[PDB]
């Protein structure tokens, strides 16, 4: 789901 | 005990960590990226999750800082904030321990 360190 | 609970779900990690102090954490297998790990970490009011990514040399990383093992990644984040929005350090013992 949502992760704090998900970036493009 | 152990940091590593590979088979724990994301929601199960949240439940477990809500009962722990700020900075306590578990490393579990990611549900979204099956061959990788996720690190779930108790923040002040909730539990947040970090994806453990790999580079083309097999290093482990969360942000830009690379480590040759998960152990070295964990130990780094005892001293340096794992969060970019708040200052949060990984912890695995109480102050009384």
């Amino acid at each position: 789901s949502d992760y704090m360190n998900m970036t493009p | 005990g152990s940091w590593f609970h590979e088979g724990l779900s994301r929601h199960q990690a949240e439940n477990l960590l809500m009962g722990k102090e700020v900075g306590f954490f578990i490393i579990r297998a990611s549900q979204s990226s099956p061959g990788d790990f996720s690190i779930s970490v108790r923040h002040e009011d909730d539990v947040q999750h970090f994806k453990v990514m790999r580079d083309n040399k097999g290093n482990y990383f969360l942000w830009t800082e690379k480590f040759p093992s998960l152990n070295k990644l964990v130990d780094y984040y005892r001293t340096n904030s794992i969060s970019r929005q708040k200052q949060i350090f990984l912890r695995d013992r109480t102050r009384e321990d």
